[PDB]
């Protein structure tokens, strides 16, 4: 006996969607029959267990459709944007709808209609749709010219519900008001599932092409292979940083490319445990090559197919592999799928999963640059114009420039989080004010950017305290030298590809203590912005064993995400203070993994590193290697011009004009004060200031005798020396 | 492979030379062998003891090293280990020096690569005798820093000038002083002499 | 056409225009599997002459050597770079003998519990023993036999090791069989 | 309801005589039932992962007969050989063997049969074996007026889809030719396990003596200490470079000596579970009580039981030692089991 099942699957009506056909759905039979549907009633055809469209029920054929199979006219699945793949639910119809009196059609190309066609052509679809819903799209509507075609929906209806995905109507012809509309979307309260395309996750072009040719090659021209014979790459692994697009990529290629999906795999699975998932998986890839031509998405390949570290295994990497090895049939015969993966980190896959005939393909998204961030934020506010008022062009560069660092998926949690302070200011200026005057200005989103950190900052951790080259007095030349040596070979790589030039690969800060390593690191790590990534010797090590490398290894993947770059490495001495020259036991590791890496990254390909010891003989010799780090800069004790910037910086809230305070004679006393220390001569002037009188006005002469007496130096048996030594 | 690791100590000289023999002649080299193994006769005592025995027990025993010859670089040749300075390991013992005049002229022709300064701007065959104490590898050094101060002018395309060359000159003091001079002359005396 | 990787022609006497070509493979357009013979294998004329010294040796005339009381050299390994013509020359070394191959398979031929891998082993090798002559091939074979002495290897890689322990040693001195290992 | 053992231990008849019973393996009624193995019908006996030896089931007492135990002939264990202990598989065969026509016939001390025995003797114990196979060795066979005992072996047997290791065939008296020979082995076609022997051991000699004294007087003789007020020597410990035939002894002591032989072979007894490596231990050193008497070997001792001391020992290596030496010498008692270890 015929058993009727519980969930159905979408294919596409053959034949072309016109006539009465286009509200209709060919169901089997049997199902028909065994849900008591008569064929040529009305039933609601839906996603299973949402809201669905109502369409005509027909008897299809058993040899055309098996038990599970529906085809809807793409009129139908239009209005739900239903992609051949989406499994149904079947529902009969207890009310018939009413009838229509007025109906708003447009185009989804926007042309104007009633400079293209006649209404005898609404007529004819409208009356081919029987139950109007609103929604529906006519597609490719050709001109009286021949050469132009036209889209065409029901923007919307009205006659003077359950379950109903928009309110349907009847059309009959002669008592139905047609109207034409310039809107390329039914009405917006009708809130529909509205498609997803291209227009919103732009931002990524180059990558994007690269999936429409890894979609190209695998669904248009699998014959075009049969002939050059070779393997074909018929497996993709779409990486990239956590909340970059990746997702919605493979939304887009979903919706936007017309191959059958087969289900999302997804970390779920019936019991997620071996033997018992084995079958339940194999099913969905045994689902591929009987449909034409597909597209099996396997987002999360991380948490499907974990890296297997030391012990950690069901069987289902080995079933992956073992079932992928079929799934890559194809182009003699059965060649109509593809398999895309998603990840936000590759190397936690099984590697096996990558090698030829598997995911032997990759797209590889990365970190928005600051015109990718201007198109994020253009293509991401296009979706208000009445509530904004403030993007003209101008000011949004301006957010781009200040929204270094994030993602794609901070910048749409700036945009809601800038709503909802918008929201809350506007009803905290009074207690209460017209919803529809609010409107997001410069000022909300400007505020916003203080609460809204980047995602980034929870897996990249970065201190980058914001100094500026003003904040640095002095260092003129070393401001000169790292414009010259890191800025330029950074931001210019595509020039010195042009003029040949060599980028200093390995910038190495040496000096005494207190002088502005660090500081000029942080300042060119913040003004004239760049990534900028640092590790800590105390951090890479773990208690563990190998936990130091795979950190090592790990630090280097993350820093892969961007360009122009500069790793910066601080006290770089210690990470390799021995276990190369002395004590070679078994723990440099660490080194070897650093010294291994500092040789991978290409010389020009737009990331630099920096580093910085005040103790540069204890660097192994390893890394001062030409090509490795060989470029040294000396950032010496401040001369007179420069202690005197830092004193006026410092003292500035002091009135040491009104005071008399001389700096020109701080300054010339100061000799030989390293940095950190002319800043310390003036709070200990500050602290001899508020003790003598809390409540203090000034500071005044006395109160820099007092804090002069009592600082001490530097050792000049180890500054001048032991780096004069270094620098030969 | 002078590095303290299981396969390094004394393994992969051995690996190397068993590729090299084993290949058709070869003219194995050895950059800086004076800096690789050091003295260690109470001046500069490195800790490897190991290398310098790997190459002692490859160079000299039975094998058969038919087509092979032992090249090796030095510019602190007192430091090598004087097992090898004796005949056994190393027996020809020859001096390179930096580029005289024409070979400076040639040397600056083959720094520019993509520069078009004597059409416009300065003749490269003007800057022949110019560069004077520039090692091969320093004349490069003058031609980058020009190279990096022409990306300071346009930024964006042009030639160099001569001033950039100058700069060159300050900013990269005499390379080949007399220090070195006499450093060799007084080693070469004894590499020379039978002393 | 469907479910048939070519569609013959019942051919018959008459009609067939019989036109002879100078092409070296079936039509292009199914695509039939191509055979992977020696002649895709370039690169390595010395090493894959070792291999097949080392395969016919044991494979065709073990008789002669088994007259000596000490058993053939039925094991061989592969070893080297995890990219060169490793599981591709088990591949050739397959399709050019017409010995029977097997295949242990490295996750598939265990099952669960006891008295499973045991049994697959001991089907596999007496199979190989029936049918003559035989190639045992074990791609991989680090994935079931590592040292013992980490802590990947647990109750299952024993269990693997033993019975091939058991097994290879005590065939021999008549059955045409090889086994050849390869391992990264 | 029931549960049928996975694996099956190896065990000797009470009776150590000839008889219809030879060729019997007495398997518990449950287990008969399990399998559907109907008594008096054909049933294959190997180790795991080897092939089978043809063995025709009786039924043991219910009461007294364990689970896991099969009792073996000598003569059946001698074509596999099969030593106590070993872990057995159980399978039916829905198979009738073939029938002889001329089966072939020695003896390991190589004299002649018809002058040491009457031929009538030979078809006696073939005809009531019920099943002839190459590789059955029929011990202490008494010569002539006993002058002395011979041990006889089915060298080869002939006929002019299971998977066996020896070739069933059935004893038909007269037409099946008794055929001597002087081969003291069997055929070397098949491919039979040939037990190894102290005549294979070069060297050791004293240190095989020593070997024969502490593993003779504590298992087969230990009323002498009990009359002397001594305890038996239970242990020896074998130590010297690798290389040096530890391993050969423990097998050949394994092979020759009639005990029930069990094996730590070091890791394989280990788990990631916090008490199984000692429960491993314990149902070891219980199943040698059980069973007497018992040889627990325990190759690379070193490997299970480190110093306990060192820094690497933690507190799973002390667990281990102590479930060692508690099993050894502790509140409980040892038995007639004798512990042989070897290390480097
Ligand atoms: N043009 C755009 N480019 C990138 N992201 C966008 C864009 N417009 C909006 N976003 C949003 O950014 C978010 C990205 O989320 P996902 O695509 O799921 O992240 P993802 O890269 O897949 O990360 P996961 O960790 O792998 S789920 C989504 O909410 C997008 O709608
Ligand atoms: N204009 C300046 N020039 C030099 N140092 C300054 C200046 N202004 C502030 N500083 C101080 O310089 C210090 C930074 O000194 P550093 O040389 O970077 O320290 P370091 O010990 O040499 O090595 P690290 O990387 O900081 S651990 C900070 O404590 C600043 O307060
Ligand atoms: N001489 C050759 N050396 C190496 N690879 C070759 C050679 N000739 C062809 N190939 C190709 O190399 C590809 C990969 O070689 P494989 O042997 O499949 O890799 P592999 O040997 O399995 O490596 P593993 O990880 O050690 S098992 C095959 O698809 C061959 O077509
Ligand atoms: N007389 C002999 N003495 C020693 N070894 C022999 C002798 N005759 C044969 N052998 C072989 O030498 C080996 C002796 O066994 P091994 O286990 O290798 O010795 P062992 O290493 O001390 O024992 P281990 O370390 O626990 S495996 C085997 O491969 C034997 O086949």
């Amino acid at each position: 006996k015929f058993k009727l099942p519980a969930e159905f699957i979408t294919r596409p009506h053959p034949s072309k969607d016109h006539g009465k056909e286009t509200c209709t759905a060919y169901i089997h039979p049997n199902v028909l029959s065994s849900l008591e549907i008569n064929p040529g009633s009305f039933c609601t055809v839906g996603k299973i267990g949402e809201n669905g469209i109502l369409v005509i029920a027909r008897a299809g054929d058993e040899e055309v459709h098996p038990v599970n199979v529906i085809t809807l006219s793409t009129t139908i699945r239009s209005v739900g944007n239903l992609i051949l793949g989406d499994r149904l639910e079947l529902k009969k119809a207890q009310v018939q709808p009413p009838y229509a009196t007025k109906v708003t059609v447009g185009s989804l190309q926007g042309y104007n209609i009633l400079e293209c066609m006649e209404e005898k052509v609404i007529q004819k679809l409208l009356d081919d749709s029987g139950v109007i819903m609103p929604g529906m799209i006519f597609q490719n509507l050709k001109t009286k010219a021949g050469d132009e075609s036209i889209d065409v929906v029901i923007t919307d209806a009205s006659d003077d519900n359950l379950f109903y995905l928009s309110p349907p109507f009847i059309f009959r012809k002669g008592s139905t008001h047609i109207t034409f509309s310039k809107e390329t979307q039914a009405n917006r309260k009708y809130n529909l599932p509205e498609p997803l395309s291209y227009a919103a996750v732009g931002g990524l072009d180059k990558e994007i092409e690269s999936l429409k040719s890894a979609i190209e090659i695998p669904l248009h021209q699998p014959t075009l292979f049969s002939s050059f014979g070779v393997s074909p790459p018929r497996g993709i692994l779409l990486h990239g940083p956590p909340g970059t697009g990746k997702t919605m990529l493979l939304r887009v290629v979903a919706n936007t490319s017309n191959a059958h999906v087969l289900t999302i795999n997804g970390p779920s699975i019936v019991s997620k445990y071996l033997g018992e998932t084995e079958a339940a998986l194999r099913d969905i890839f045994n689902e591929a090559r009987k449909y034409q031509p597909s597209i099996i998405f396997i987002d999360e390949i991380d948490s499907i197919a974990p890296n297997r570290a030391n012990d950690d295994s069901g069987e289902v990497e080995s079933r992956v592999v073992a079932t992928l090895l079929t799934l890559m049939d194809g182009m003699g015969a059965a060649g109509k799928v593809v398999v895309i993966a998603a990840t936000n980190r590759p190397n936690s896959v099984d590697p096996a999963l990558r090698r030829p005939g598997r995911f032997d393909q990759e797209v590889e998204i990365g970190i928005p640059d600051v015109d990718a961030r201007f198109d994020i934020l253009t293509k991401q506010f296009s979706r208000m114009s009445s509530d904004r008022h403030v993007l003209d062009s101008e000011a949004i560069k301006y957010i781009a420039s200040k929204t270094h660092g994030y993602v794609g998926a901070d910048l749409t949690a700036l945009c809601r989080e800038s709503v909802m302070k918008t929201i809350q200011r506007g009803l905290g200026t009074d207690a209460n004010i017209d919803k529809f005057s609010l409107k997001v200005t410069l000022k909300d989103v400007e505020s916003a950017m203080v609460d809204i950190r980047p995602s980034a900052m929870r897996e990249i951790f970065l201190e980058m305290p914001k100094v500026y080259w003003s904040d640095i007095g002095g260092q003129e030349e070393l401001k000169t030298k790292m414009k010259e040596m890191i800025q330029l070979p950074l931001e210019a790589s595509e020039t010195f590809a042009r003029l040949g030039i060599s980028a200093p690969k390995g910038v190495l800060l040496y000096g005494p203590p207190g002088c502005s390593k660090t500081l000029t690191a942080k300042a060119l790590a913040t003004e004239s912005g760049i990534n900028f990534l640092a590790v800590k010797g105390p951090e890479i090590f773990n208690k563990y064993v190998g936990e130091s490398e795979r950190a090592i290894r790990e630090i280097f993947r993350k820093a892969r995400s961007a360009a122009p770059s500069i790793i910066f490495f601080d006290e770089i001495d210690a990470l390799s203070p021995d276990r190369d020259g002395s004590s070679t036991s078994a723990a440099n590791h660490v080194l070897t993994s650093l010294l291994n890496e500092i040789d991978g990254v290409e010389e020009l390909k737009g990331v630099v590193i920096v580093a910085a010891t005040n103790r540069p003989d204890e660097i192994d010799a390893a890394l001062l290697r030409p090509g490795r780090l060989d470029r040294h800069i000396y950032v010496g004790p401040p001369d007179v011009n420069a202690r005197l910037e830092i004193l006026k910086k410092c003292t500035k809230k002091f009135n040491t004009e009104e005071s008399g305070v001389d700096l020109h004679e701080l300054a010339d006393r100061t000799e030989g004060y390293s940095g950190a220390e002319v800043v310390l001569l003036c709070q200990e002037a500050g602290l001899a200031a508020i003790m003598e009188d809390l409540d203090v006005a000034k500071v005044e002469l006395r109160h820099f005798e007092k804090a002069f007496k009592g600082i001490a130096r530097g050792i000049t048996p180890e500054m001048l020396s032991y780096y004069e030594e270094f620098a030969l | 492979i002078f590095n303290k690791y299981v396969g390094e100590s004394e393994r992969a000289i051995r690996e190397i030379f068993r590729k090299a023999r084993s290949a058709a002649p070869s003219i194995i080299f050895f950059d800086e062998i004076d800096a690789l193994s050091p003295d260690r006769d109470g001046s500069s005592t490195s800790a490897a003891n190991h290398v310098l025995t790997s190459l002692l027990n490859e160079i000299d025993g039975v094998e058969e090293l038919k087509g092979v010859v032992i090249v090796a670089a030095t510019n602190r040749p007192d430091e090598i280990d004087a097992a090898l300075l004796r005949p056994g390991r190393l027996d020809r013992h020859i001096y390179v020096g930096p580029p005289d005049v024409n070979a400076r002229l040639e040397i600056l022709k083959k720094c520019t690569k993509k520069f078009n300064t004597e059409e416009s701007g300065v003749d490269l065959h003007e800057l022949a005798d110019r560069t004077e104490g520039y090692s091969g590898a320093e004349v490069v050094l003058l031609c980058q820093e020009a190279g990096l101060a022409a990306i300071m002018e346009d930024l964006d395309v042009a030639k160099v000038e001569l001033r950039h060359f100058e700069k060159a000159f300050k900013g990269i003091a005499r390379g080949i002083t007399p220090e070195m001079l006499s450093y060799y002359e007084e080693f070469a005396l004894r590499s020379g002499s039978s002393s």
